[PDB]
């Protein structure tokens, strides 16, 4: 039962804030966190949540939910704040997971939160992982071997040396998931170890574990809406919430890498003039724009970041404007520093990382994550026995 | 007076003033001063400081000698040190007493002491001149009789561990009691020496057509490499020569294609050769200065071989060896590997362990069991270690093992999932070669049952019971430790040899989570939990576990079932007969509830409740078995644990309690006679004429009696139950701060019935000018007993009537708590037609906490009032007003009971009034307006009531729009 | 609420009659067989007793075979009304009712409402 | 923005001039930026903001693009980031400067111009006064009982343990453990019957011990072991007086007239009760390990209740076992006679730290904390005791003629064994069963020789470096260095276990028993040639 994400329409700005700033869903076994999302109605609706353990391939594991929880699932989100003193009225929902109802999440592994809306209907659903600490995933990006795909590829090599979990059948038990930045769609998963030189596995080859480099994320920071801040020129208020027009981006694949730093997708909801940035930020129709004259195919350029789960709904599809030969689309987005990127999609879900409209430069600063699933053949679920983060500011060729 | 202090000559601060008194120093009698530092003076080449010396005024004039500002440093004060030294010549005082710096901090009295000259004299004396006519008196060996400062080394001290800086003064005058005022100054180190670097990171990766994947490496660094940003103290200090050859064959492809065996045969070799910069003996010397000497080639073998951290692994393995298919079918997965290593270092002198290994796996995975598992592996460790003689007996460290799992899985019915999985860990012991007897199954060292059976409780089958999906769970456990031979054959010094060990555990998890989805008044959910837990520990259990598990205590005992198996176990005779036995039978238990409703009264609001009742006992006891009767004896048991129910005390929650009068607390001061009279009825029969403290038969003593106070005070209560008895006032405390009166309420200590603690949330006021209206309300409370106990005095003895006058209580405790707190009491937010977006919480909360330690409850307050406001409007003038208002308040009254002395102990009265007036003038230039403002009143007389304000405009000009 | 007063005196009567003993009593309801006297521990003196507390049936619930010392107010009321009789050396029993013992609630080892027979040996007083 | 302030306190200690500090401020908020290309080759790029969310936004990018003249690729400024394809030569990787790339026939010439751990403790820095034996019995019994580690030769169980400390932080916080603070008359002999070993001067502080021991010569700690028995305040012969329940007149309540307020009893008036998170005790050997510190003269009194088999002993007076706080007599506020008792306890710290008195001895000076350790777990923890007189070697050498014991016992054996097997810190095989020599590794028994929560390698003797080596080198009295073997005169470091840590530092001559372990304004200018010999 490959239960997958479900993108909403009203709800926007769905994230997993932990320790303040947003994060990727990968969580520790007892680390607290939230699921801040925002409804675009003054309707103080009732959003009942759920949680489900899941397998490697996201088939819902057959554990009883009294086993991977202690508490309840379907109970409406108590805490929520309304958009205070803003043009786009919205209801900021929020729920900490070590809360009153589900007083903790007591099993590592995959999960899937559901935000079914007041009857049973799943509005949305995000995936996260609660990794336990028993291995020592020693990873490091490093340039590939094949000279052709070396200027725009980032091989990833590492080991798993645990002195806590003696692996039974490491070729068949220890499955691994590799994440490029925080994305779940481009994970390079289902990889068997090469060596197993002892109690420790070792993954070394350059066939499977090889991510496309991908250039750096673009951004824009409309701290104050009516400003003229970072590449948001011609901000115009017209009979609506504000409109933030962005400078026409240019395809960077046909160019050389230029050191251009980002925070790898994450946005920062924020404003000046605001006490609490969560309920006091203001949505604003931002008009994106892509000038890629070399790009000519039958695939669709979708906008993508961390604010929208790297999703590919039709409410992010760039649109060719023959009057200018320039893609363009409006996307309502909360204020603050926001990263994004133009990811082509095949037509349905196939991303086609190569031939991306931005580039694949091997030296871009990506932060790769590695999750080590594991399932003894007496256990009733796939644990997660340690993650190892290793980014590409250390491409040790 | 004698010499005005002046900074040293070449410095852009203060200095020591070691100052000999009037008695003077002897010919060789020196004083000193010391601190403790961890300096590493191996990177630097010269240890250079300043000195100085006057003659002490009104004393004999000092000459330009018989004063030496000796330094010591190393590991110690009289066993290891590196005396620098210098003949101090007095600065010419007796005059203006304001001499320039160049004449005060002289150069003649100044030390440079190139450090590499110290290692010279260390070599000249290490293993030389030991305690024979050269080491002068204190074994210091001032270098003399054979080739400025008169250096000296005593016990071969060290750099880097340069601690114990001693900076004293030593005289060398023949017939004189010297008296001076020596100073000391900047003790820095000179220039540090640099070096070059090296590297080589050869790598090789091959693929012989999916069959061999040899992937080798290797790197050869050198001393002091680091990187660019690395200075001269962070580069490197070791020569490393790594390389790792790591090959996969496949050994299943050269077999015929049909068979399909997968013998992987991984392989791996690698080693390092770390040669340190400084030898790991006499750390302050480099290897080169020893190895670049021909002192003795038989000793140059000792050197440059006791300074190499050699270590190589050389692993083997056949981990995944199966057959592909494409009971009674070899779907196993064999495995086998043994690693190795052989290390040198400074002092291990030899090292090697070859941890062999095996494996086997079944994992079939089919009313009959859906799964089956099994797996064993002999984890044969090993080890050896000599030590550097300066050789010793190698410490043979062998470790062997054996172990296995079972696992079942089941689908006994639809909605029933009996699981199971045992395990074991038994120690091989045949002691030699690790590849000696390799199938022997040593005695059991551990054994862990487990059982898990969920169950859906089919109740949907009954017609009307389609609204419940009440589940259930259960997870028994078990565990049998071996109680290592320090226990098993303990020998009483009488000579006998007792047996005592092999503890046992249990566990449970009784969970059942109904839901009661009401789709058959006005309710939508009643979800429930109940998760018991438990577990014993029965040390002193003699017998063992054969194999495939054990049902020795009782087959219920190995699956929870915590009936006392410790009586018959003593009767059966498999319980330890020692009778001074340390360890103690224990137990545990836990309980919970969350009966959360979702009552929906009106068409758009929704209320909902909660129910929490936790609990836990941790009873334990020492015991002993009788020899003759062979019977059990619980030696002084006891219990302790937590407690909490979700009560409701909103009755007495708005009465005034303001440190001068409080209705509820006066009820509590009153009830302590009603309840004393009540629960003496239970103790003294109703036909006994319950005795008092002032009645005739029970008189009041003379004033000079040791108990005259408890009878003068505490006049008419029953003899057993005073007004400080923890049962006269605990139920009084509950009856007071709940509103529920005494004389009708319980006198108990534990309350097994939670109370909803509603969280009303009204929303349906919408039915035009209000763009959205709302309300809300919460309520939480508890009776959290942080911990209770069981009095060892309330046992059976003819002893009631405690130290002062109270009856002993079965359940001691301390610091009951009532934590009644309102989350937003009447919080209502709403937005008008344009915008008047008012928000207003009234949070509020008490926290009563009576401490039976001293019998004086406490209290807290709240009422953190809040009022938002705002007028966001945009045409093209954009007006924006962001005003609000807060307030807070606290108290920590400490209310005595017997007499009115409730004296406050904390508080706050903060309130802020911040607000803004953002008004974008036309399109580009806005103008905000701060008015932050807040008192902080004085609740106690030590707060210093603040008040601090902000204000001010800002005039943005958004240029490029 | 319980009133085990008459019943306890009835068990005292029929036990002290089955046993051929004959003990006197008081206005509170005790019964005791003074056997000796050493040669008075009042309500501020210590004691040293070698008692044995057993029910009327014969079963015992507490022994003091080695000397103990109490304050003589901490004791239950029956001691304080019988034990001040004898001096250091004597001996006595006590057919304590349930009100002059552990009350009609009773602790562990003593059911709520039961005669409590003691056999005290007041070694010394302090 | 033009900022106003009116910050002002209301303490009368301020003069009339420090009132209402009314400072101003005029914070600048420059935020400029420009974008776009010129001449179709280069693209100007600049962005400066006086306070940005992230630092990397302030940038001045400027790149020339010599569109297809293949001798120059680009020329940038603002961020250089020299090519990172070395693994050894990573230098200027992100910083302001100039970077140029020139592409000859496969010879690109990108240039750049721009701006588990260990521990070494010692016998002297061990752990200051936060590890106390609960009584002078558990302190005399700590080494006799651990002769066989896992089997502790005792019977004790510290069931209840209340610790009281001077209430320095006057704070009514009724959240952690409520507000339960009372008086204390914490004594120094409350219990402690005379022991069969040490003389009475090392057990009792009373000037004349004659007459108050009322027990045999070994009976364990209890209130009744000596005539300070709070069970009998007054009545028979007890030294207390019943004026020793009141803090106001504690001095006139001892009935023997020799006591002083420093060497025989401390007195507190609102002493806290440390909640169960600020102290951790071993309820089999009897020592507190409070997770705080001392040496600011903070009294530390404790009363506890242990059970040696079937008997329950008590070495003080608990909260709900002792006298209640106040007994007020009289209805009228002008008529009452308020009285506050004090709850006699057992003292452990005794503000005036006098090294002569036995309460100094109760400080457990043998628990060494791993420097900044936490949750140290086995399999990654290799402790090793050394001796750096010549150098960090790990065995002892005779002093030119010494024969440490002649015919040593099977487990004393100071001949060539590692110091672990010498300090009775290694005797167990990896399965934790006895063995004559030793496994060669620190034993790591989480209840005896390790506090797994946070470091604290606990040795298995009262004073290991002081009297363990002395007896283990003995052949004669440990209480005087004028009768040593001259072998046990270079190793026996006795002046630490008879003197403070700060003091007795002039004796840093025998402090050579360390123990290892492995727990758990510039400008760059470079370039690079990347020659591209035919493929591969």
């Amino acid at each position: 039962i490959q239960t997958e994400v479900v993108p909403p329409y009203n709800i926007k700005t769905v994230t997993f804030v932990q320790n303040g700033n947003n994060v990727v869903p990968i969580f520790e076994l007892n680390s607290t966190f939230e699921f801040q999302f925002d409804d675009l109605f003054g309707n103080e609706a009732n959003y009942y949540f759920e949680i489900t353990h899941c397998d490697y391939n996201w088939k819902p594991s057959d554990i009883p939910k009294t086993d991977y929880l202690r508490g309840f699932d379907g109970q409406r989100i108590m805490d929520y704040s309304n958009s205070f003193n803003t043009l786009q009225v919205y209801s900021h929902y929020r729920l900490p997971f070590p809360n009153q109802f589900t007083t903790q999440i007591r099993l590592s592994g995959n999960y899937i939160l559901k935000i079914l809306n007041e009857d049973k209907e799943v509005v949305l659903s995000r995936k996260f992982i609660v990794y336990e600490e028993h291995c020592t995933v020693g990873a490091q990006v490093k340039r590939t071997r094949n000279l052709s795909n070396i200027n725009y590829k980032q091989n990833l090599d590492f080991t798993i040396a645990s002195n806590d979990i003696t692996f039974q059948t490491p070729t068949q038990n220890v499955k691994v998931l590799l994440l490029q930045n925080g994305n779940f769609n481009t994970a390079i998963k289902n990889i068997p170890p090469q060596y197993t030189i002892g109690n420790q596995l070792v993954y070394k080859y350059d066939a499977e574990t090889q991510f496309w480099g991908g250039n750096e994320f673009l951004y824009f920071e409309n701290k104050d809406i009516r400003a003229a801040n970072n590449n948001v020129g011609r901000i115009g208020s017209n009979n609506d919430i504000y409109n933030a027009y962005l400078y026409t981006n240019a395809a960077r694949g046909n160019q050389i890498y230029t050191n251009y730093q980002d925070v790898n997708g994450n946005f920062v909801v924020k404003n000046i003039n605001g006490a609490d940035n969560s309920i006091e930020a203001d949505y604003a129709w931002v008009y994106f724009t892509l000038s890629a004259p070399a790009f000519r195919m039958n695939k669709d350029i979708y906008i993508t970041g961390i604010f929208n789960n790297y999703s590919l709904s039709p409410e992010y599809k760039m649109d060719y404007n023959t009057d200018k030969a320039v893609f363009e689309k409006a996307v309502m987005i909360k204020q603050g520093f926001t990263n994004y990127q133009y990811t082509v999609a095949d037509k349905k879900g196939n991303i086609d990382l190569e031939n991306a409209i931005d580039g694949n430069f091997y030296q871009t600063e990506n932060e790769y994550t590695i999750l080590v699933y594991y399932k003894e053949s007496i256990d009733r679920y796939q644990r997660v026995i340690g993650k190892g983060n290793a980014n590409s500011i250390n491409i040790v060729n | 007076c004698p010499v005005n202090y002046v900074m040293p000559p070449g410095v852009q601060e203060q200095a020591l003033a070691v100052r000999i008194g009037g008695a003077g120093l002897q010919y060789q009698d020196s004083r000193a001063v010391f601190k403790n530092v961890s300096v590493d003076m191996r990177q630097y080449k010269k240890l250079k400081m300043f000195l100085h010396a006057e003659s002490l005024p009104n004393q004999p004039t000092l000459e330009d000698d018989e004063m030496v500002g000796f330094i010591r440093f190393g590991n110690d004060f009289t066993q290891n040190f590196y005396q620098v030294e210098i003949p101090l010549k007095v600065t010419k005082t007796g005059g203006s007493c304001s001499i320039s710096p160049d004449l005060v901090w002289m150069d003649d009295n100044s030390i440079d002491l190139a450090l590499d000259l110290l290692t010279r004299m260390k070599i000249k004396a290490m293993s030389i001149d030991i305690n024979s006519s050269k080491r002068d008196v204190n074994g210091i060996y001032y270098p003399d009789n054979d080739p400025k400062l008169t250096l000296g080394i005593k016990g071969n001290p060290n750099f880097g561990l340069v601690r114990n800086l001693m900076v004293g003064v030593k005289s060398r005058a023949d017939h004189k009691d010297i008296k001076g005022e020596v100073w000391f100054n900047e003790l820095r180190l000179a220039d540090l020496e640099n070096k070059g670097g090296m590297a080589a990171i050869l790598n090789v990766d091959t693929n012989m057509a999916d069959f061999a994947t040899v992937s080798a490496t290797g790197r050869k660094s050198t001393i002091g490499f680091g990187s660019l940003e690395q200075g001269a103290n962070e580069r490197d200090r070791e020569d490393v020569q790594q390389y790792n050859i790591v090959t996969n064959l496949n050994l299943g492809k050269l077999l015929p294609k049909k068979w399909g065996i997968n013998l992987p045969f991984n392989y791996a070799i690698g080693e390092e050769v770390i040669t340190p910069e400084y030898d790991p003996f006499n750390q302050d010397i480099k290897l080169d200065q020893l190895i670049r000497e021909t002192t003795d080639q038989a000793e140059k073998d000792n050197i440059r071989t006791r300074a190499i951290d050699y270590t190589k692994r050389k692993s083997i393995n056949f981990i995944g060896v199966r057959k592909d298919r494409a009971y009674d079918i070899e779907n196993f997965t064999f495995s086998q590997s043994y690693n190795q290593v052989e290390r040198h270092d400074y002092e291990v002198a030899d090292y090697e362990d070859e941890q062999s290994n095996s494996a086997v796996n079944y994992a079939y995975t089919f009313y009959l069991p859906s799964n089956i598992s099994f797996n064993t592996n002999i984890l044969r460790q090993s080890n050896r270690q000599q030590f550097r003689e300066v050789g010793l007996d190698p410490l043979y460290r062998r470790n062997f093992a054996f172990n296995y799992q079972y696992g079942f899985g089941f689908n006994l019915t639809k909605s029933l999932k009996l699981n199971y999985s045992a395990t074991s860990n038994n120690i091989v012991r045949n002691f030699f070669n690790i590849w000696d007897d390799y199938l022997d199954i040593g005695t059991p060292n551990q054994h862990a049952q487990q059982l898990v059976l969920n169950y859906d409780i089919p109740i949907n089958k009954i017609p009307i019971f389609g609204f419940v999906k009440a589940s259930y769970s259960y997870t028994a456990d078990y565990m049998w430790q071996r109680s290592s031979t320090a226990f098993s054959e303990y020998e009483d010094p009488n000579g006998t040899v007792y047996d005592l060990g092999n503890t046992i555990q249990n566990s449970n998890s009784n969970t059942l989570t109904t839901t009661l989805n009401m789709n058959t008044t006005s309710i939508k959910n009643v979800q429930i939990n109940y998760t018991k837990n438990s577990g014993t520990v029965l040390p002193g259990y003699t017998p063992s576990v054969g194999f495939l598990g054990t049902s020795k205590p009782s087959l219920g005992f190995v699956f929870g079932s915590q009936d006392d198996v410790r009586y018959e176990a003593a009767k059966r005779g498999w319980l330890t007969t020692y009778q001074d036995f340390n360890q103690s039978f224990t137990q545990v238990s836990n309980k919970l509830l969350k009966v959360t409703a979702n009552i929906d009264l009106l068409p758009d609001l929704k209320v909902d409740l909660s129910m929490d009742r936790s609990y836990s006992e941790n009873t334990s006891e020492q015991y002993s078995v009788d020899p003759s009767t062979n019977e059990y004896k619980p030696l002084s048991p006891y219990t302790y644990g937590m407690f909490s129910i979700s009560t409701v005390m909103i009755k007495t929650a708005f009465s005034p309690s303001d440190e001068t009068q409080s209705a509820a607390f006066d009820d509590f001061r009153s009830n302590r006679l009603i309840i004393a009279n009540r629960l003496a009825e239970g103790h003294y029969g109703s036909g006994v004429a319950i005795p008092r403290y002032g009645d005739a038969n029970n008189p009041i003593p003379a004033e000079t009696d040791p108990n005259y106070a408890v009878y003068t005070a505490n006049q008419g209560y029953p003899i057993g139950y005073t007004k400080s008895n923890q049962a006269v006032l605990l139920p009084a405390f509950l009856a007071a701060y709940t509103g529920s009166d005494a004389s009708s309420s319980s006198t108990n200590i534990f309350r097994s019935f939670p109370i909803p603690n509603w969280s009303i949330k009204y929303n349906g006021l919408m039915r035009d000018k209000f763009k959205r209206f709302s309300l809300q309300h919460n309520y939480r409370a508890s009776y959290t007993i942080n911990q209770f106990r069981s009095n060892f005095d309330y046992n059976s003895s003819p002893k009631v009537q405690d130290v002062n006058t109270n009856f002993y209580n079965e359940i001691i405790m301390s610091n009951v708590n009532l934590v009644e707190q309102f989350s937003p009491l009447i919080r209502m937010d709403f937005e008008l037609k344009s915008s008047l977006r008012v928000l207003s919480e009234i949070k509020k909360d008490r926290a009563l906490s009576m401490s039976f330690d001293n019998n004086l409850l406490t209290e807290v307050k709240g009422m953190e009032y809040i009022i938002g406001l705002g007028y966001r409007f945009k045409d093209k003038s954009d007006i924006n007003i962001k005003a609000d208002f807060s307030l807070r308040n606290n108290e920590t009254l400490v209310r005595y009971l017997d007499y009115d002395n409730n004296q406050l102990a904390a508080g706050q009265n903060i309130w802020s009034l911040k607000l803004t007036a953002d008004y974008s003038f036309s399109k580009n230039l806005t103008a905000i307006f701060y008015y932050d403002h807040s008192f902080s009143k004085a609740v106690i007389s030590t707060s210093f009531p603040l008040t601090n304000i902000r204000s001010g405009f800002t005039l943005r000009y958004n240029f490029g729009n | 609420v319980k009133d085990y007063t008459a019943e306890n005196e009835k068990e005292i009567v029929d036990y002290l009659a089955q046993n051929n003993l004959t003990a006197q009593r008081t206005n509170s309801g005790l019964y005791y067989i003074i056997t000796k006297e050493g040669s008075h521990p009042t309500l501020n003196s210590n004691i040293t007793v070698i008692y044995k507390g057993y029910f009327t049936n014969g079963k015992v619930f507490d022994e003091s075979t080695e000397g103990v010392s109490y304050s003589l107010r901490t004791l239950i009321p029956g001691w304080k009304e019988g034990i001040p009789l004898l001096k250091s050396g004597g001996e006595i029993q006590l057919f304590v009712p349930a009100h002059l013992g552990y009350g009609s609630n009773g602790n562990k080892t003593v059911p709520g409402g039961a005669v409590l027979i003691f056999e005290i040996t007041l070694v010394s007083v302090n | 923005d033009l900022g106003v302030r009116y910050t002002k306190q209301d303490n009368p200690a301020f003069s009339p001039r420090n009132r209402s500090s009314l400072t101003f401020d005029f914070d600048q908020r420059i935020s400029m930026s420009l974008m776009g290309k010129i001449g179709t080759r280069l693209e100007v790029n600049a962005n400066y903001d006086t306070q940005s969310t992230f630092a990397f936004q302030n940038l001045f990018k400027l790149a020339y693009t010599p569109s297809e003249d293949d001798i120059i690729q680009k020329v940038e400024v603002g961020n250089v980031s020299m090519p990172l394809n070395s693994t050894l030569i990573r230098g200027a990787q992100s910083l302001f400067g100039v970077k140029t790339q020139l592409q000859f026939g496969r010879t690109t010439i990108t240039g750049v111009f721009s701006e588990v751990q260990n521990f070494d403790l010692y016998a002297l820095d061990y752990d200051n006064d936060r590890h106390f034996f609960l009584s002078q019995y558990f302190r005399n019994k700590y080494d006799v009982s651990l002769k066989n580690y896992p089997f502790i030769d005792s019977r004790v169980q510290i069931t209840r343990l209340e610790v009281w400390v001077t209430n320095k932080q006057n704070r009514v916080t009724t959240t952690g453990g409520g507000n339960n603070l009372r008086n204390i008359i914490a004594l120094q002999d409350l219990g402690e019957a005379q022991v069969s070993g040490v003389p009475d001067n090392e057990v009792v502080v009373i000037s004349s011990t004659a007459g108050f021991f009322n027990n045999p010569i070994d009976s364990p700690t209890s209130n009744t072991n000596n005539k300070y028995d709070p069970a009998t305040i007054g009545q028979a012969g007890s030294f207390l007086n019943s004026n020793i329940r009141e803090i106001v007149t504690a001095k006139s309540g001892f009935n023997n007239t020799n006591v002083s307020e420093a060497t025989d009893y401390s007195v507190l008036e609102n002493a806290r009760k440390l909640t169960t998170n600020e102290y951790t005790f071993n309820p089999q050997l009897g020592y507190i390990s409070l997770q705080q510190r001392l040496a600011n003269d903070e009294i530390l009194a404790v009363a506890f209740e242990y059970t040696v088999g079937g008997k329950v002993y008590q070495v003080g007076e608990f909260g709900s076992d002792g006298v209640d706080a106040t007994v007020v007599t009289g209805n009228n506020s002008s008529n009452q006679a308020i009285i506050t008792q004090s709850l006699v306890l057992k003292m452990l710290k005794s503000n005036l730290t006098n090294v002569k008195n036995p309460v100094w001895n109760l400080m457990m000076k043998n628990v060494y904390q791993i420097p900044q350790a936490y949750q140290i777990k086995q399999d990654d923890f290799r402790l090793n005791i050394l001796y750096t007189d010549p150098s960090p070697i790990n065995y002892i050498t005779p002093v030119q003629g010494s024969s440490f014991p002649p015919n040593p016992a099977p487990d004393s054996k100071v001949e060539q064994t590692p110091l672990l097997n010498v300090f009775n810190l290694d005797r167990l095989n990896y399965n934790n069963d006895p063995q004559a020599g030793g496994d060669g590794f620190f034993d790591y028994i989480p209840g005896v020789t390790v506090d797994v929560q946070n470091g604290r390698v606990i040795f298995t003797t009262k004073e290991p470096f002081g009297e363990l080596i002395f007896n283990k080198l003995q052949t004669e009295s440990y209480n005087d260095p004028t009768t040593y073997n001259a072998n046990q005169q270079k190793y026996v470091f006795r002046n630490m276990y008879r003197n403070t840590q700060a003091g007795a530092l002039q004796d840093s001559d025998k402090n050579k028993f360390l123990l290892r372990g492995k727990y758990k304004t510039r400008r760059f200018m470079g370039f690079n040639i990347e020659h591209k010999i035919s493929d591969k």
